[PDB]
């Protein structure tokens, strides 16, 4: 994450070794944990919950691509795979929904090992205390990818509500804000809220906020998409107003 | 004759003394049941006796203890009972959720109990508990311990066994996510299908930890009843070497007393003897 020059904090730093050492005990630990965790701010730990947060990223991603190669492995085997006793049509479109029905079920079991490994990784990321050091691009950049994958992953698993507050959380990153998918994504997450709100009877100021949300995020996606005064943007104009 | 002196007196005084030190150690092994009163009577044997004594007292605490470690077994089994039934109970639920005959609100109708039943287990999970220790938690585990439960049950330093304990929560059964926190839900027939392997698992899971505390009981049971068998062997022992026999110290205690009134009696005529060369003059 950061790679860790005065004369003077040269000597103070050369004085801080020469005290840790009169004082070197390895088998000491802190009654009092705040000293200690004062080293949650420092770079070393800093460094470390990023390694581990890049190799849990890494081993979603990785999990993601296999599955994609898998399936088309899969597809391929099947198609190149003698058939004798398949002669009618029916049984064919039986064969391909029983690949359908395999493919299907290792799909979903990747993308939830996929986002156990996100999850982890946003969990290794937010131990992160420093506000110097979020700052930083590299930081930000990892931060973005890890929440760009757990938001897709989730909605994938029909999650839709989970996505709200990371896509939130994601859209204050630099300049993601202008990046039409996640606007898409808040669109249909907010419609699926309003929708729970109407079949359950709920509140209507509910109601209302989910329904305002969803109709300023799909007019922000289709004007970052098609750009203002479009055809497309005029009718979702036509739509927002029709629904409001 | 000699009067400025008695020798006569002399030896029957001494005799007498020698006789009435006899008789009283004859009344201390009467009165207190014990052979060995004093270290000079037998160092040896009262070395061996108080040695028996403190492993006589060590085996009656160290069989306490195994009976107080048969409880908490016994506790720990109780508990995983309920939780046993509630996953059959889930298991027999996935078993009726899966058939396609129903719809959304039915199956919802059947998570409705799930939930509460995942919540039941959860709770017998947080609260079942021994002298104010939890103990299916997760604390006497194998792996990543924050605790070890010993059970000693012997009279001596080092004689003392382990028990472990696994997590018996929602999580460690495999019906919840341990990274989400998310639990089996049986609202749609697929997933009811895939439940019914999962509740296979838990209930693999439950039935491999009551089986590993049963293995203990036993072996308590086995143990407890050899501390008794070692207590009557060692007290046989130390009674043999520190308690007296009252039958034959009581024959011991009558010669002394007959020696001592016949000793008596010899001082007296001892006395009498000077004065028959009184009349000489």
């Amino acid at each position: 994450l950061v790679p860790e020059l005065t004369e003077d904090q040269k000597k103070k730093k050369k004085e801080i070794m020469e005290q840790e050492s009169l004082w070197k005990n390895p088998d000491f630990k802190g009654y009092n944990k705040t000293f200690q965790e004062l080293h949650q701010l420092s770079k070393t730990f800093a460094n470390n919950q990023f390694r581990l947060a890049l190799s849990n990223y890494q081993s979603g991603v990785n999990t993601i691509m296999k599955n994609r190669d898998w399936v088309e492995q899969y597809r391929k085997e099947e198609a190149e795979k003698k058939r004798l006793d398949e002669k009618w049509y029916w049984q064919k479109v039986d064969r391909k929904a029983r690949e359908e029905r395999v493919v299907y079920r290792e799909k979903m079991k990747a993308k939830q090992d996929a986002l156990n490994y996100f999850s982890k990784a946003i969990n290794h990321l937010d131990e992160i205390k420093n506000p110097d050091l979020r700052e930083r691009p590299e930081f930000k950049r990892l931060l973005s990818d890890v929440y760009r994958s757990w938001i897709m992953a989730e909605y994938d698993l029909q999650n839709l509500p989970q996505t709200i507050p990371i896509l939130e959380l994601y859209i204050e990153i630099d300049d993601n804000e202008k990046e039409y998918p996640a606007h898409k994504y808040l669109a249909s997450a907010y419609s699926f809220e309003e929708n729970m709100i109407k079949k359950t009877k709920g509140p209507d100021d509910m109601l209302f906020k989910y329904r305002y949300k969803k109709n300023v995020h799909l007019l922000r996606a289709t004007e970052l998409k098609y750009g203002k005064d479009s055809p497309e943007y005029k009718h979702i104009v036509n739509v927002i107003n029709r629904d409001e | 004759m000699i009067i400025n002196h008695n020798v006569s007196a002399i030896f029957a005084h001494r005799t007498l003394k020698s006789n009435d030190a006899n008789l009283s150690k004859d009344i201390e092994k009467l009165s207190s049941g014990m052979r060995i009163n004093k270290a000079g009577d037998d160092a040896s044997g009262l070395a061996v006796s108080e040695k028996m004594r403190t492993q006589i007292a060590g085996l009656r605490r160290a069989e306490q203890n195994t009976e107080d470690g048969m409880s908490l077994i016994q506790t720990a089994e109780g508990y995983l009972q309920e939780t046993h039934e509630i996953v059959q109970r889930v298991r027999v639920l996935a078993v009726q959720a899966a058939n396609g005959i129903y719809s959304e609100e039915d199956r919802q109708q059947i998570q409705v109990e799930v939930s509460q039943l995942v919540d039941e287990i959860d709770r017998i999970a947080s609260q079942a508990e021994f002298n104010k220790m939890k103990l299916l938690t997760g604390a006497f585990a194998r792996l990543n311990p924050t605790a070890s439960m010993w059970f000693h049950i012997g009279a001596n330093m080092h004689q003392r066994e382990r028990v472990y304990i696994e997590t018996m929560n929602t999580a460690a059964l495999g019906l919840r996510n341990p990274t989400v926190l998310t639990f089996i839900s049986l609202s749609t027939a697929g997933k009811a299908n895939s439940v019914i392997g999962l509740c296979d698992d838990a209930l693999r899971v439950i039935s491999k930890q009551r089986a590993d505390l049963g293995a203990y009981y036993n072996r308590m049971e086995h143990a407890a009843k050899g501390l008794m068998n070692a207590y009557e062997n060692t007290q046989a022992s130390e009674s043999r070497i520190r308690d007296t026999d009252m039958a034959e110290q009581m024959t011991s205690f009558t010669r002394y007393q007959i020696l001592t009134q016949a000793a008596t009696s010899m001082l007296a005529q001892a006395n009498m003897k000077s004065q028959s060369v009184m009349r000489l003059l």
